[PDB]
DNA sequence: CTCTGAATCTCTTCCCGCGCGCCGTAGGAC
DNA sequence: GTCCTATCGATCTTCGGAAGAGATTCAGAG
């Protein structure tokens, strides 16, 4: 059901979409959009389960 | 089991982090920027945020 | 052909704006996407943005909003900020390139123990670059004589 | 092709007195 | 040191509110 939900294709796209919610006004990159999404959850300066 | 309890020691330690999170923003930037020669340690921080 | 486009700075922190840029462009070896980043002065009209000479590629536009204190560029939008104009460039290297005290009048002292106080000129000490404004010591008005740049106008 | 449904967004509301205590612009240039 | 100009003009403001209602967008179809 999500998948028929998805408008999203794939992992460009979902980098894409990530970086357009995230930041309304901000443009997508191939290069940005992976320093987003890594500082999300698995960059030590913005995650850390104690 | 699913609430616990912070103390002293922890509250003060993440209230120093951020701190030390504020001092590195600034001296990687003076690092950056810096000649990395004539610098001492003393220079590349001050006490204040902290 | 390096447009140039005008980014949004720290008021006061322009001169590190421009500095943190040049460094930056630099460091990060984009010397073939940058000219220079104009911030025009006079004895700074305008406290605040900066003009870079640049070309627009996402590398850069990410560039100059990662030097600090540099939100971003002005623009139609974010998506793309745009140059100034033909002319516009033209006047800002133009210009880049290119009050007398009345008897009665009040003034206040620029420099000096009496600098900031509330003066009235008594005569004219014109031909000297000079000034002589009466003061308010000893509870008189007294002669008190000061230099031209002493004017608060 | 846009008309009445819902569906999702923003804006606004939350008793009353008393009494302490403290805390209250910032950075860098001449 | 005093006296000046200015606001994260390379962040991330806090997720532990309900609710109640309008306002604003979107369906199934005439």
């Amino acid at each position: 059901e999500t998948l028929r939900v998805d408008p999203t294709n794939d992992r460009l796209s979902a980098l894409v979409e990530i970086y357009r919610m995230m930041r309304p006004g901000e443009p997508p990159t191939r290069e940005a959009a992976e320093s987003l999404f890594e500082n999300l959850f698995f960059s030590e300066d913005r995650y850390d389960l104690s | 089991g699913n609430r616990r309890i912070r103390s002293v020691g922890e509250m003060a330690e993440n209230q120093f982090r951020v701190g030390l999170v504020r001092v590195e923003r600034a001296v990687k930037e003076r690092l950056s920027l810096g000649d990395l020669d004539t610098l001492m340690p003393q220079d590349m921080i001050n006490a204040k945020p902290i | 052909k390096k447009r140039w486009y005008v980014v949004q700075a720290f008021s006061g922190f322009e001169g590190r704006v421009a500095t943190s840029l040049r460094e930056h462009i630099k460091l990060h070896n984009m010397e073939d996407l940058f000219g220079e980043v104009m911030v025009p002065t006079e004895e700074k009209f305008f406290p605040g943005y900066v003009l870079v000479q640049m070309v627009m590629n996402d590398a850069s536009w990410h560039l100059v909003r990662s030097v600090p204190r540099v939100m971003g560029f002005i623009g139609g939008t974010s998506d793309r900020p745009a140059p100034i104009s033909d002319k516009e460039v033209d006047a800002i290297m133009n210009r880049l390139q290119q009050t007398l005290f009345e008897p009665g009048e009040m003034v206040r002292v620029n420099d000096g123990p009496f600098a900031d106080f509330n003066g009235v000129v008594e005569e004219v000490d014109y031909e000297k670059s000079r000034l002589k404004v009466s003061v308010s010591i000893f509870g008189r008005a007294t002669p008190v004589e000061l230099d031209f740049s002493q004017v608060e106008k």
